[PDB]
């Protein structure tokens, strides 16, 4: 039927979330149920644009739409979402996720994210597995995968206690790996009571936002997950070294949650064994410059070398790489054509090098405000004037 | 010690105009000048106001297709194109001056159609970025957009850069 | 690889003036620039502001009815015609540029009657559609009544199409 | 199919000038346009907002009388004139094009007289009415205080006349 | 030869065709894994045979739904088109396969050797979409 008129519908619509359009992709890999609704084969990357389509692939009580909507709360991003069918034991549950080649048809699991690109040209720039991180088993998976698309991979360690999240920190030391330890705690208001969310899914979604309204190499460390309230565990954070919770989290290179009801992010640090990267800052920009690197040189990886293909390429670079100088992204840069290198022989074998150093904007930390009361401006004012 | 130019070519996008440019235009590095007469003197003196417009202009004199399909191009400062020229000299051993220029299409002038005539296109690039060098050697490079005006490395604006605070 | 002009014709409605044209002209595409300068930056830059006012014309030296008979026509942009032009090459295959434009045809000026000289007749149509083509590939085509500046078939007002509403 | 013009020949009042003219003009028919530019566009598009000044231009090199008794005469618009053209056409059958044009004489410009050239007069009628005709066939009437801007018979002017009342 | 080319018999034809001839004779191997490709590369080097693995997988606007094709043929499709407007002497290798939508088994891709699937099939000479 085709009623014509103006229907007068009315239905239960729970406010509009709101969130500001982003761009940086996240790869989710998390369980569900494959019911009548739930249209999404298992081992099947499905791309994501809002919670109705998070919805209609995913069980609304499923835990991949919980991470969907942790995620869209903060910033309508393009997510690749990958249903790992609920197993039973931990060991099956890992397993599962964390997936392979196995089914000769398609790369399952986490694997299946590899598939992002060429289905949907949504290659993950933040990887993310939402409570299957616990175990080292995922997590080895996710830094593996990680490394094999330079992609910030996004850890929550074993929500309880402090002690089994440093010593689980310890187990790592992989640069791409960023963990968030404090298990967030959200008023669920289908069940009317604080759930249980495993952090990592609001990091992954401010991840994007901070990406876009600030910059992707800008640090997400002091800015507000949207959505949320307290957490699993008051984060406690105060000044003056100490043992201030915070301060030991992020001596163990892990990022935490801290101000009222789980007010922001913090903690620009990364589980990385090599200090030169030790900032997400520095590489998410060594990233993500050179994906607007390719993603423009694209004409470059053929055609046939001519006299000037050197020279076509070295300006081309110092274009994009002037422009990321100009819009905040670097300070200063240089590129040339390497040529200690550059010959005969490899140019007949098509290859050819350059050289692209340069240096990243450090996040301004550990602001040290020096005070001195003191009673040098007393006759200044008071006695007499 | 005679120069002189002897030959010239002229790239847009690494496609080599090997053929239709008989004139090239490198833009004309200009000041501002502005000619300072105040107290205490008479006769001007004129100051470093920053540069002028730098136009750029080429004039292919056949439909070339890969010239023309920059124009107006939304994206301002994508066409980019490569003004080459060698020096003979006397002493055979050519200078080569080259000059890349990054910048905006801006207009196109097909002049009279006569039918017994070389049409004659014309270019004219609102010059963006634009770096001379001669002998494999930078001699300008005038970026606006970034404050880079570097007389063969040394940068003129570095001064001015720190006092803006950019 | 020499391209450069031969012959040249040109159309009013169909109306072949094989014949009374011995000069053609495109309409100069150009843009509106607007040299910026601002601040943290010395030396301008110029932006994409809009074309500048397309005016073609072409001039036959006979009192051919069929131009001067769209002279001030009330229905502006009523004059179409297509100003086709064959580049030869240096080998062989020449290659078809054509360029129609639905236009307001202006202005027509007879120049010195001088009993002893091609008194050629001028024309200057006021182009308002405009259609470049080479080698049977659209170039360019500029609509201004509806914003289509199309280079190629991209269009670079579908931008800003979008943000007036259009 | 060449045409171009061979002979010309000038009246003023009846009385052949048949000797001295070495140059007629007829009035540079030409539209007031305005490039408009507006909302909802880039590039201007261009007005009918009716013609320009008309003015028409010969120039007898002998001290004719019949022609320098028009000028300035308190009766602006009582120099008529007929400026005849013959068209030759490479087929011999001549095309008659003929141009009268009721107009103020306006001024009169004797050149240098130097004792051994042309001394050429020169006369330039602020055209008032106007009718150019193209093989015995009206192609232009252009009559400004009347409103009668007619292409071969169709008055353009006719929808305006309506509107104003006249 | 559209298909009829996982077929190690009708391969061997185009090759011996293809040499008495001299034309790039562009087979489309065993859409079916990458395993399957490998093995079946291994059994050629004859320099005219070019070989596409992954079927491209096209959106049927008749059946409406994700038809199957079997890649070669737009493979020499888009060969034309690089032979025209950039040089029969331009290799198609970054030549954009106008028409279709996804393939039949997403192909990898990424930078630093590894086991990118694409560099895989690269390095069994063979190319991917």
């Amino acid at each position: 039927s085709f009623f014509h008129g103006v229907t007068v519908t009315n239905v239960d619509i729970g406010a509009r979330t709101i969130a500001l359009p982003a761009s940086s992709v996240i790869g989710l890999c998390d369980v569900f149920t494959p019911g009548a609704q739930a249209s999404a084969k298992p081992n099947v990357p499905v791309l994501l644009t809002s919670k109705k389509d998070a919805a209609a692939a995913f069980g609304i009580g499923s835990s991949i739409y919980l991470a969907c909507e942790a995620i869209y709360n903060r910033a309508q991003a393009v997510i690749v979402a990958v249903g790992v069918e609920t197993a039973e034991t931990p060991e099956a549950q890992a397993s599962a996720v964390i997936g392979g080649i196995s089914a000769a048809g398609e790369r399952t699991g986490l694997q299946a994210l590899l598939d992002g690109k060429s289905r949907f040209n949504a290659q993950p720039r933040l990887l993310v597995a939402p409570g299957h991180s616990a175990q080292q088993a995922v997590a080895t998976a996710m830094d593996g995968l990680a490394e094999k698309l330079r992609a910030i991979a996004i850890l929550d360690g074993p929500n309880s206690t402090d002690e089994a999240a440093v010593a689980y920190a310890k187990n790592f030391g992989s640069k791409r790996l960023f963990m968030v330890d404090p298990g967030v705690q959200v008023w669920d208001s289908a069940t009317n009571a604080a759930r249980n969310a495993p952090a990592s899914a609001y990091a992954a979604g401010l991840f994007a936002w901070t990406d876009a309204e600030y910059g992707f190499w800008s640090s997400p460390s002091n800015k507000e997950i949207k959505g949320v309230t307290g957490t699993s565990r008051p984060v406690e954070f105060l000044d003056g070294d100490e043992t201030c919770r915070a301060n030991l989290l992020n001596n163990a290179n892990i990022a935490t949650i801290i101000r009222d009801d789980g007010y922001r992010l913090w903690g620009n640090r990364t589980l990385s064994s090599d200090s030169k990267w030790a900032f997400v800052t520095r590489v998410r920009t060594m990233d993500l410059v050179m994906d607007a690197i390719l993603a423009g040189h694209k004409w470059a990886v053929d055609r046939g070398i001519t006299k000037t293909y050197v020279k076509d390429v070295t300006e081309g670079l110092r274009a994009f790489m002037r422009d990321l100088k100009n819009q905040g992204a670097v300070i200063n840069f240089e590129v040339y054509a390497d040529p200690d290198l550059n010959s005969a022989s490899q140019l007949a074998q098509g290859k050819v090098y350059w050289n692209i150093r340069f240096t990243d904007v450090p996040p301004a930390e550990n602001p040290n405000f020096r005070v001195e009361v003191t009673d040098q401006w007393l006759t200044e004012v008071l006695d007499v004037a | 010690i005679p120069q002189t130019l002897t030959n010239t070519n002229l790239f847009i996008d690494g496609v080599s105009f090997a053929g239709d440019v008989p004139s090239l235009t490198l833009p004309k590095l200009a000041v501002k000048t502005e000619q300072y007469r105040a107290g205490g003197m008479d006769a001007p003196v004129s100051i470093d106001m920053g540069l002028e417009a730098m136009e750029a202009k080429f004039s292919t004199n056949g439909a070339r297709r890969e010239a023309l399909n920059f124009f107006g191009l939304a994206d301002q400062s994508a066409f980019n194109g490569v003004f080459r020229g060698s020096f003979k000299g006397q002493k055979g051993a050519s200078v080569p001056v080259v000059a890349t220029l990054r910048g905006l299409l801006k207009e196109v002038d097909p002049g009279d159609w006569k039918a017994g005539e070389k049409a004659e296109f014309k270019y004219a690039v609102a010059v963006s970025y634009y770096k001379l060098e001669v002998d494999g050697r930078e001699v300008y490079e005038i970026d606006p957009v970034n404050g880079v005006r570097a007389i063969n490395g040394v940068d003129q604006l570095a001064g001015m850069r720190n006092d803006l605070g950019l």
